[PDB]
RNA sequence: CGGGGAAUCAGGGUUCGAUUCCGGAGAGGGAGCCUGAGAAACGGCUACCACAUCCAAGGAAGGCAGCAGGCGCGCAAAUUACCCACUCCCGACCCGGGGAGGUAGUGACGAAAAAUAACAAUACAGGACUCUUUCGAGGCCCUGUAAUUGGAAUGAGUCCACUUUAAAUCCUUUAACGAGGAUCCAUUGGAGGGCAAGUCUGGUGCCAAUUCCAGCUCCAAUAGCGUAUAUUAAAGUUGCUGCAGUUAAAAAGCUCGUAGUUGGAUCUCUCUCGGCCGAAGCGUUUACUUUGAAAAAAUU
């Protein structure tokens, strides 16, 4: 069991120190190498230049052909594949466009429907996709 | 090593940017072409084109006048052109060549319906860098000049979401406008960059 | 370095469970016969009660003859009697835990105007306070949630500069009489 | 859509109350921004 | 209701001694110079580049 | 950068503190100094290194991690405004000066209050009550709902004045005008698989099921509401309080063994000098508990 001596603070403190590392949530935030390989660099959003347009197939029990974009981030040069809200919203994106990109929603894990894509596009050419799709604004090219 | 590696990347990126900013408008590049487009019938374009004019070399045509401006102190060479909205082959032809568009705005409303038509044409073709100038904010009473500037920034926000409005009233503010136009990041259009024009 | 004060509070707390059928209906019942605008005026009165209840249960764990319990227990009970939520004969720290939200909401200026016969409904009371038709003692009040002390209860007058008070007719009556 | 149906019928096996099976069972309501 | 402060002086001479410059100017007993801070500050820095009586010649 | 301190909070904690108060360090990187009471001072000087301005090409000059402002970087942050009137500081000084500091501008970081209607009549629908066994009657009440009427009340605004203030603005006070679709028009999200809320409608195609799109109806919060990310609680999924290790993640192949941790019972004040006291060896040394002092405000 656990030692319950009055003068056992050093062993009780040192043991909890080492056993924290064995939780993967504690190691990711504290080792630092989970923020080095993060494309966002510990940020919440990131801007990038659109390279091309691609399509991603869905999972086996729910077959679909989802359409994504290949965007290269500015501040670190990494390539990420981002998701667009529908096929209708792809009309407002052309290559070599500056897009603001967020995460899809589960802190690093993919969509429950389509694998391989982890990021969603928020803005294109400094206007938002919600205002473009609802006809509130027009984008410059 | 981490600090030295960071300063090595910063030394690379700043020399790349310094090359690109110096190559336009300087002594080793083409003139910085500015197109001045009013967006209302209440804006006196010859009054605004008077304020922008360093030494001046005034070229002119049958109807319009496009003058060359050279600033030796500020080390920047200008080519100022103007275009009334509503004549499509006038505005669209010289905006696809321009590096900067200067929009002139009504103090009271945002822009005329003709200016609304012109903006839809420029947005679809492709904008270069743009700067918004309000021409007649001093004609209004001084009490409302804070209040009417508050109302104007609402009517602009439907199309230009987060952009500062300048003033074209005096020669001082004209000098502030030239420095803003000279030192400003340039929007690189994809089409005209790949071809020689 | 500025000569400013940055101290500020929140006067409400959102509940943990946002959608439960029992809490949604007890709150809607309180908005109904007290004429409130949102749930925030329910959660605000709920929050000011828990602050009092926390102060009561902190003093109760102290022993009876503790001089901080005697000073601040008497101070707390005097403040509740003064706003009229406690009876005079119920001055003890054990009776504080028997208060409810409805005792605090009954002391608002919106409720007192309806209870004093100055208005025809609880919603008519609220618009009458806001339109500068109600004064307390000699001071016009716009705030419906103004908590009325016992000394101000019998002095809720009816605004000498109002059409319903001294007698200067309103904009509508003046415009209408000009037609004929 | 077919993944929703097998999860509904699994809940039907568990005996809890379910909404009836209709045409609108698995349908995306609107795009999500 | 209205709350304010007031003060009554013994004479007009003592009022001109113990009062601020702005309160007398509200009554018309004092007039201030019309120079903005920029005109004084740029002139001040202009004559610190000049040594001698030519300080008084600065525009 | 440290600390006061912030968030969360049954209790124990966990996470944060570049940031207005206190201490430190620095002025592009290093180094050496002059003057002075006090500086290794950079809105002082002298060099080197890295940048960079003017030129008649010999030379001269520089340091915004001060207030604005610009470029760059970026997911990411405001005016090249007015004043020493307030608070204080400096000076030879009651007088001069202060981008310290104050006042306006931008400001949905966040926090507090709080409009977008109310009442009366008419018509239907429910619930009581009087008379009737009941159906039923109530110029009997009460409460709702209106493609129904009706004048009563008011702010939002436009715009004199007074007040405010260094001069203004805002608020507060008030003349005048200012509401029926009171069009002076409240949004943001979610629901037909679980928590609040769907036996819906119309286009689009596969061999009745079924890809995509546009709506209706309902629910929630409301001048606000979604999304991403970090973190706290949920988490008794880091466990001191307070978890586990047969079969689910896990106990070492066996024993000896330093440090560490833990360790059976037992034990009921005084001697001299000075006015009953004061000085003094104190009495084996502790840990524990209680009391007293001393401890910056602001925050709580």
């Amino acid at each position: 069991g656990k030692c319950r001596g009055l003068r056992t603070a050093r062993k009780l403190r040192s043991h909890r120190r080492d056993q924290k590392w064995h939780d993967k949530q504690y190691k990711k935030a504290h080792l630092g190498t989970a923020l080095k390989a993060n494309p966002f660099g510990g940020a919440s959003h990131a801007k990038g230049i659109v390279l091309e347009k691609v399509g991603v197939e869905a999972k086996q029990p729910n077959s679909a052909i989802r359409k994504c974009v290949r965007v290269q981030l500015i501040k670190n040069g990494k390539k990420i594949t981002a998701f667009v809200p529908n096929d209708g919203c792809l009309n407002f994106i052309e290559e070599n466009d500056e897009v603001l990109v967020a995460g899809f929603g589960r802190k690093g894990h993919a969509v429950g429907d389509i694998p391989g894509v982890r990021f969603k596009v928020v803005k294109v050419a400094n206007v938002s996709l919600l205002a473009l799709y609802k006809g509130k604004k027009e984008r410059p090219r | 090593d981490q600090r030295h590696r960071a300063s090595q990347l910063r030394k690379q990126k700043k020399e790349a940017v310094l090359a690109e900013k110096r190559q336009l408008g300087g002594k080793d590049g083409p003139p910085h072409q500015v197109l001045v487009v009013p967006l209302h019938s209440r804006i006196s374009l010859p009054e605004a084109m008077q304020l922008l004019q360093g030494t001046v070399h005034l070229n002119e045509l049958g109807n319009t006048q496009n003058f060359m401006l050279l600033c030796p102190r500020l080390k920047h060479r200008w080519f100022f052109t103007s275009a009334r909205p509503g004549d499509l082959h006038v505005v669209l032809d010289m905006a696809k060549v321009a590096d900067t568009i200067l929009f002139l705005l009504d103090p009271l409303e945002g822009w005329d319906s003709t200016g609304d038509y012109c903006l839809s044409c420029l947005f679809a073709q492709g904008l270069p860098t743009y700067t918004l100038a309000v021409q007649g904010i001093s004609g209004l009473p001084l009490k409302k000049q804070i209040d009417t500037r508050k109302k104007l920034s609402k009517a602009v926000e439907k199309r230009f979401p987060h952009d500062k409005l300048l003033l074209l009233d005096t020669q001082q503010e004209a000098g502030m406008l030239l420095r803003q136009l000279a030192n400003q990041k340039q929007q690189h259009l994809a089409f005209r960059d790949r071809r020689a024009y | 370095p500025v000569a400013r004060s940055w101290v500020c509070r929140k006067t409400y707390v959102t509940p943990r469970r946002p959608f439960e059928k029992s809490r949604l209906d007890q709150e809607l019942k309180l908005i109904g016969e007290y004429g409130l605008r949102n749930k925030r005026e329910v959660w605000r009165v709920k929050f000011t009660l828990a602050k009092i209840r926390k102060a009561a249960r902190e003093l109760l764990t102290l022993d009876e003859k503790d001089p901080r319990r005697l000073f601040e227990g008497n101070a707390l009970l005097r403040r509740l009697v003064r706003i009229g939520v406690l009876d005079e004969g119920k001055m003890k720290l054990d009776y504080i835990l028997g208060l409810k939200i409805e005792d605090f909401l009954e002391r608002r200026l919106q409720t007192q105007v309806f209870k004093l016969g100055l208005a025809k409904s609880i919603h008519h009371a609220r618009v009458l306070i806001r339109q500068r038709h109600i004064r307390v003692r000699k001071q016009v009040v716009n705030i419906p949630s103004f908590i009325v002390r016992l000394d101000s209860q019998k002095h809720i007058d009816f605004s000498l500069r109002s059409p319903y008070g001294g007698g200067r007719p309103g904009r509508v009556k003046r415009k209408n009489a000009k037609k004929g | 859509r077919a993944w929703v149906l097998e999860k509904k019928e699994r809940h039907r096996r568990q005996g809890r109350e379910v909404r009836p099976d209709t045409q609108y069972t698995g349908r995306k309501r609107k795009p999500r921004f | 209701k209205t709350t304010g402060f007031g003060m009554i002086y013994d004479s007009l001479d003592y009022a001109k001694k113990n009062e601020p410059k702005h309160r007398l100017a509200r009554h018309g007993l004092y007039e201030k110079k019309k120079t903005s801070r920029k005109q004084r500050k740029e002139r001040k820095n202009r004559m610190k580049k000049v040594r001698g009586t030519a300080k008084a010649n600065v525009g």
